[PDB]
RNA sequence: UCUAGUGCAGAUCUUGGUGGUAGUAGCAAAUAUUCAAAUGAGAACUUUGAAGACUGAAGUGGGGAAAGGUUCCACGUCAACAGCAGUUGGACGUGGGUUAGUCGAUCCUAAGAGAUGGGGAAGCUCCGUUUCAAAGGCCUGAUUUUAUGCAGGCCACCAUCGAA
RNA sequence: UUGACCUCAAAUCAGGUAGGAGUACCCGCUGAACUUAAGCAUAUCAAUAAGCGGAGGAAAAGAAACCAACCGGGAUUGCCUUAGUAACGGCGAGUGAAGCGGCAAAAGCUCAAAUUUGAAAUCUGGUACCUUCGGUGCCCGAGUUGUAAUUUGGAGAGGGCAACUUUGGGGCCGUUCCUUGUCUAUGUUCCUUGGAACAGGACGUCAUAGAGGGUGAGAAUCCCGUGUGGCGAGGAGUGCGGUUCUUUGUAAAGUGCCUUCGAAGAGUCGAGUUGUUUGGGAAUGCAGCUCUAAGUGGGUGGUAAAUUCCAUCUAAAGCUAAAUAUUGGCGAGAGACCGAUAGCGAACAAGUACAGUGAUGGAAAGAUGAAAAGAACUUUGAAAAGAGAGUGAAAAAGUACGUGAAAUU
RNA sequence: AAACUUUCAACAACGGAUCUCUUGGUUCUCGCAUCGAUGAAGAACGCAGCGAAAUGCGAUACGUAAUGUGAAUUGCAGAAUUCCGUGAAUCAUCGAAUCUUUGAACGCACAUUGCGCCCCUUGGUAUUCCAGGGGGCAUGCCUGUUUGAGCGUCAUUU
């Protein structure tokens, strides 16, 4: 069974930390029983619930950092985009669409026209 | 190009009471000391490896192609040659078998098949249906699994549905008069395919 | 010149290749200057170079470089072609003025071997072209 | 190695030629690709004729001067005489060559008439509105052989 | 015949796609036809089979036998029905693995998703 | 050697954990072709060379 | 009818397998074994006891370095291995086991290796190790927005690695 | 004394950037020998392999200091050809292009050198705000040892006259492209054989679907699919197709006639010598050294030199798609290919086990049966096993498992 | 005459050929362009209820989140609320995260799981010592800032 992330995202940070320490206590109490019993698969659900809780906590923290750095240049290098090194070093579509006043005037004066040949 | 040569074999020469074929070096495997690089050797290089720059396609003179296609068309109007291909035209009244240009506008395989039954190709279709057999050799698992006879070749002037109506009927081929492939007209280099002409095609042939 | 880096002048071959001293390095001194400057500053792109002075031991060159990361060059359409990645280490491939000079890349009958690229023309006219229908 | 009466053969295969053998199996597929590319380009320039108007020009090399041939471009004087500028012509489907010169009045006037015919045969849609659908053809060369 | 250039008629590729299929595609591969009654009552010819369907065997040595599905053993491309078993020498009962192509569904296990699937496939309920 | 590096001890521990036969439920699995453990090492037959 | 990786007795041919030789050569260095009981299906060889012997302290003893890597110990146990045997085992299977402020490593420098600065070299990289360098950090406080700058003074080896 | 400038430094200064992998194809440097010459040294192998540096989806080249000698052509690349030709070559062995012509594909351009001088008009950065691949305002700064506008030789600029013509950016809905999902026919009717019908025969159906695969034996009609169309989802996008808002703009561009001008790249061109290279031949290119220009000039015009002409371009600065390549990567489709001693070394826990100090070397090994139904139970035996029994269509299928050859027994 | 040798056949052996299979290879064609200091490729060590490998992953460890489908997984055990549903699954998709020790590998070193310095915080009666936790400290080069150096150098001082 385990915990569901959609009912954890409604919780606060402290509630989640208490949940996490309780789950770790349960995991220790289960590891002391695993050596007595022949088999104990209940431990898997507790492990995955710990993972879900930590994922939710990470998300909650990262979104707050995103909102702190919202709308300003120089945000951190784990909240930026990863796309690729070369695509990150590539010219933007602004810098690549820049032209001189000489070429702008010629593009405006003599653009490629739409012509057809029947008459 | 790499095959039989991804090893560093060198001959032991004479004095070791073995043959002078080059051998794998090192030790500890089983391949150590085995023959290598030879066509007589297990794991070696086949004699005269096959190349892609073999000649695959052949020039045939245009006029010889056309001579042969004309001959294969003329052989269609010979009941002795069509029977000798096994085309089941004994009850067919006479050939060249010409039907109306109404056949070019047929859209449905059912109607197309019924027209051929009425005209007389019923047995030449049943032959194909009965002749499906598994190919014998290793072509089966080379996407050549099923063999069968061919039935008639329907020749049209313009396509208004007939090729799609006859696309799924086994054995039946369709052709336009302009192209008229020799591979269809004389399959296996045997003359006398059963050809059903439309009147427009029979007229455009001139 | 370029002394052949070979121990004690032994080349282990035929007399035509026994030369050690009189060899000349097909690339120019301007070129090997551009190389060293581009290795010292790999974040920049070499644009051109020019002689400024010389003596018996040394030749002195000034290399113009351009930072393709600076926004004054990222913008400024006249110079943002250097910021494309096909211009990384131009000097190392021979795309500068002296690089093309030394590659022999000019128009005309005097540059038939080196017009489109020497190795390209060699590979072209030492290639057997075979067609489906053999001509 | 030299033997009975046979011609002296000069077969140049003493290099590692098997490493460089291009067999053009790609002939058919590459034709298909060219046709698809022409189709895509035509659809992208959907009214336009896929080729620029090229001039009629006289071939060099006294072996070939008996034949007239298609050239590169319309020789700025020729277009000026045709009554339009080089920049506008380049946007209208007329190849211009700035480096060739007119030394022959017959070729000059033939090309000028070529340009007049082209200008009378084309319709140029305004830069503003309608785009009055116009049934592209795919060759100006076939229309002006 | 085929006309698309995205489709393959290679036996090798088809067999690899069959034997290395994931469980989500083995579900669709393991479809079964409906009886005449149900194909009339719903308008569906066949459906992917699941655990609580009632089924009738129409080929093999277990011809005529009815039962309730017990397992859809997708790994083996098989179906275990209860009341269809082999009795071993050691008094044990071992389920016989059937292919759903040789079955006929007589009573469907319905839920929101099967109903949606049927209305999607053009059914009437 | 008794006085040894942690690295060598670590690799030795991995080898001790690898020095196992097969589990026998792996032989009962659907479409199983593993009969025995072919990567089995013994200190007398083959040295690790680490 | 088309097509070719198309026909084996040889190549001290390749790979795999099998014979005769042949139950043959042989299983003989290191002084040496014997009796009983127990165990066990079964004992020349396992265990115990009794006896007889050897190594003979520059040992067949007790410990270690390198190397090995769990061979250590226990329990179970014999299909293979232990060139006879085997109930035994450095074998097989399952587990347990290595506790440091004081023992070593860690640190120092040795022969030497090797960055930096610089200089060579098309270049992979080479030289060189205090050098043709603007090559650092150590004591005490003063202030009491106050944390630690300025107040002072001092000092000039100039990386680092290198020994169980 | 204070404050500048210049040049050089330090900072865990604020922001960034380079390295390595891969390397089939691409740009370069470096660079053999085996071999051929029936010997061998030039030559050839080869401007190849190996070594080194450097890129992208292509790279490079590229808008003539070209080809030519024609009634002249007109960036570059590639194909057909030119051509095994002209030429090189112990003129031996051998090597060996280019112009024209036909085609694929086509696309052109921009800086320096000019006084904005009645107004550094230019730009990075920081900071506040905003509709954020960026904009506006402010503030330090760069910069006159020259940042913008203006022009690039095809031209063009400064004045003077005369009239005309044409324009920008956002939104919305579609279409284009990419990726993806889903829906879309017809027998499991009868008899025989068989363990199983997917076999044979009878009667039928669908077919723009009889491609392929699966299912207890050769299945269009049992399943997935196939074929034909439909209905969606998510993106990229300025390619165009319509609609809507902003009016850019007392701006810009184009065209005619007169007049005065018309800047055009230097340790470079070129020359001598050396070396290498080329078909390049009194020297094809490249590099080193030495010498070292001009402006009605300079280069080229395939025999060195002087003189007189002619033709053709405009170097020493620069950008640019397509046609072209691709034994690598990702994703697809095919084959008169191989079929487990074959085919990649590897159809399997294969670059694995294993060997070697190490660089490196490098295997063998696929198939029970439809289904484990993988032999309950009795008995002899210490046990392994055997004999029975039993499962199976078949144990002449018993995990030493399809068939089960020969040697050998 | 037997035994023994040889030859043939039947059955049984040895062995693994032949035959038939093929989730593999090889070649041709087509389309696309996407590694890395935002830490790549590679490596080591670990991770499952019962695994030694292969495959997958990284102390959130054969995986977490999200989305889609819509009831499995399977060798055994176990689990059930997860079944007319924010939901099974070794499922598919995948846009958010985690990603030990390393590695171009970046505090200095490395045949060491070695030795440091700075900031914040906690504790031990502690600016200094010990420890714990979190966060940092490479090199070259560019733009800029700040602090400076030099009779290189200008002016202006009284
Ligand atoms: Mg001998
Ligand atoms: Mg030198
Ligand atoms: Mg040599
Ligand atoms: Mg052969
Ligand atoms: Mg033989
Ligand atoms: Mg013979
Ligand atoms: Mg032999
Ligand atoms: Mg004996
Ligand atoms: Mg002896
Ligand atoms: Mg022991
Ligand atoms: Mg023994
Ligand atoms: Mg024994
Ligand atoms: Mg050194
Ligand atoms: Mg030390
Ligand atoms: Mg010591
Ligand atoms: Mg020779
Ligand atoms: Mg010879
Ligand atoms: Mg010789
Ligand atoms: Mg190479
Ligand atoms: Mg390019
Ligand atoms: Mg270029
Ligand atoms: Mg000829
Ligand atoms: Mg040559
Ligand atoms: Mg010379
Ligand atoms: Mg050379
Ligand atoms: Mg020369
Ligand atoms: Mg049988
Ligand atoms: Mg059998
Ligand atoms: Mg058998
Ligand atoms: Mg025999």
């Amino acid at each position: 069974a385990g915990v569901k992330a959609y009912e954890l995202r409604t919780k606060s940070k402290e509630q989640l930390a208490s949940q996490l320490v309780d789950l770790k206590k349960e995991l220790a109490e289960l590891k002391v029983q695993k050596l007595s019993r022949p088999s104990l698969p209940k431990i898997k659900t507790v492990r995955k619930s710990i993972a879900c809780v930590l994922t939710v906590i990470n998300e909650q923290q990262r979104e707050a950092v995103r909102q702190l750095y919202k709308g300003k240049k120089y945000q951190p290098k784990d909240l930026r985009a990863k796309k690729t090194r070369a695509l990150r070093r590539a010219l933007t579509k602004f810098e690549a669409s820049q032209v001189t006043e000489k070429q702008r005037k010629k593009q405006i004066a003599f653009p490629q026209r739409k012509y057809a040949i029947k008459a | 190009e790499k095959a039989g040569h991804q090893t560093s074999a060198e001959s032991w020469g004479t004095g070791r009471a073995v043959a002078r074929i080059p051998r794998v070096g090192g030790g500890g495997t089983g391949r150590s000391g085995q023959g290598a690089f030879g066509n007589m050797c297990r794991g070696g290089r086949m004699f005269a490896p096959t190349k892609t720059w073999r000649k695959w396609n052949v020039k045939v003179n245009h006029n010889e192609k056309r001579y042969a296609t004309a001959s294969a068309i003329a052989a269609t109007a010979v009941a002795s040659l069509v029977l000798a291909r096994g085309h089941r035209v004994e009850k067919i009244p006479e050939i060249p078998l010409v039907v109306s240009t109404d056949l070019e506008s047929i859209q449905k395989t059912k109607e197309a098949v019924a027209a051929l039954k009425a005209v007389g190709a019923h047995s030449d279709l049943l032959k194909v249906l009965k002749s499906k057999k598994l190919r014998a050799g290793k072509g089966k698992y080379r996407n050549r699994r099923w063999t069968q006879r061919r039935g008639p070749l329907v020749v049209y002037a313009e396509d208004n549905g007939i090729v799609k109506a006859l696309r799924n009927v086994p054995g039946v081929e369709t052709a336009n008069v302009a192209s008229l492939n020799l591979l269809q007209l004389a399959p296996g280099a045997h003359l006398g395919r059963f050809v059903i002409w439309t009147e427009a095609a029979f007229t455009k042939l001139d | 010149n370029r002394k052949r880096p070979v121990p004690k002048g032994a080349t282990y071959g035929k007399p035509t290749n026994q030369g050690v001293n009189e060899l000349k390095y097909q690339r120019s001194l301007r070129a090997t200057a551009e190389e060293r400057v581009g290795r010292r500053a790999a974040n920049l792109r070499v644009l051109n170079s020019y002689w400024v002075n010389q003596d018996s031991t040394y030749k002195y060159f000034e290399v113009i470089l351009v930072d393709p990361q600076h926004k004054a060059i990222r913008r400024d359409a006249r110079y943002n072609w250097i910021c494309d990645p096909v211009h990384k280490h131009r000097e190392a491939r021979g795309l500068t003025a002296t690089g093309k000079k030394s590659r022999g890349i000019n128009k005309g009958h005097k540059f038939n071997n080196t017009k489109a690229g020497r190795r390209k023309t060699w590979k072209r006219q030492n290639t057997l072209s075979l067609w489906r229908y053999r001509k | 190695a030299i033997s009975k009466n046979l011609p002296i053969l000069k077969n140049h295969f003493r290099k590692h030629w098997q490493e460089r053998v291009k067999v053009h199996f790609d002939q058919a597929g590459k034709k298909v690709s060219r046709r698809n590319a022409r189709a895509t380009r035509a659809a992208k320039i959907a009214p336009r004729p896929l080729d620029l108007l090229r001039p009629v020009v006289r071939a060099p090399t006294v072996k070939y001067n008996r034949k007239v041939r298609a050239g590169r471009g319309f020789t700025l004087a020729e277009v000026k005489a045709a009554g339009l500028t080089a920049a506008y012509a380049r946007t209208i489907g007329i190849a211009v060559d700035h480096r060739r010169q007119n030394r022959n009045q017959e070729i000059f006037d033939a090309n000028v008439q070529r340009l007049k015919e082209y200008q009378s045969k084309i319709i140029v849609f305004p830069r503003n509105g309608k785009a009055p659908e116009a049934e592209q053809v795919l060759s100006a060369a076939a229309t002006f052989p | 015949a085929k006309q698309s250039l995205d489709v393959s008629s290679d036996r090798r590729k088809a067999r690899k796609a069959y034997f290395t299929a994931p469980s989500s595609q083995r579900r669709v591969l393991l479809s079964a036809p409906l009886s005449k009654e149900l194909r009339a009552q719903y308008g569906i010819k066949a459906l992917p089979i699941r655990r609580d369907d009632e089924v009738l065997v129409v080929r093999g040595s277990k011809k005529g036998q009815e039962g309730k599905i017990s397992s859809v053993y997708r790994l083996k491309f098989a179906v275990q029905v209860d009341k269809v078993t082999k009795e071993k020498v050691n008094g044990a009962s071992v389920p016989i693995n059937l292919h759903p192509s040789k079955l006929v569904i007589t009573k469907l296990h319905l839920d929101k998703d099967r109903k949606a699937l049927i209305q999607r496939k053009g059914g009437k309920l | 050697a008794a006085q040894k590096s942690f690295r060598i001890k670590q690799k030795m521990a991995k080898a001790k954990k690898q020095n196992r036969p097969l589990p026998q439920w792996i032989r009962l699995r659907t479409n199983n072709t593993i009969r025995y453990n072919a990567k089995r090492r013994n200190w007398r037959r083959t040295k690790m060379n680490i």
